[PDB]
């Protein structure tokens, strides 16, 4: 039962971290702004789905 | 009608070209549903263990 509780507990921290998501400003071309991992993870899965 | 021709021909590529890019568009809809749809279906899976 402690060791449920622990992984359920673990899951709700992460939940609390907010990912941030730059602003689709169109003219800035360039800056490199590094994708969130849940949103490239989240992409490459749709991208997959969509193939 | 060979003017005719040319003309609708080139009619068809423009609706044709929509038509794809809609297609394209619902089916990146289609696989984000999909995606939430098995994520419920997984942690039914986790309440019932």
């Amino acid at each position: 039962i402690q060791y449920r509780c622990e992984q359920l507990q673990e899951i709700r921290r992460a939940s609390q971290r907010e990912v941030m998501f730059s602003a689709v400003d169109p003219d800035l071309s360039s800056s490199t702004f590094l994708e969130p991992e849940v949103l490239r993870d989240v992409r490459e899965v749709c991208k997959l789905r969509f193939k | 009608v060979k003017g005719d021709y040319d003309l609708q021909m080139a009619h068809q590529t423009s609706c044709s070209s929509r038509q794809d890019l809609v297609c394209d568009h619902l089916m990146k809809q289609k696989a984000s549903f999909e995606l939430l749809q098995l994520g419920y279906e997984l942690e039914l899976r986790k309440h019932r263990d």
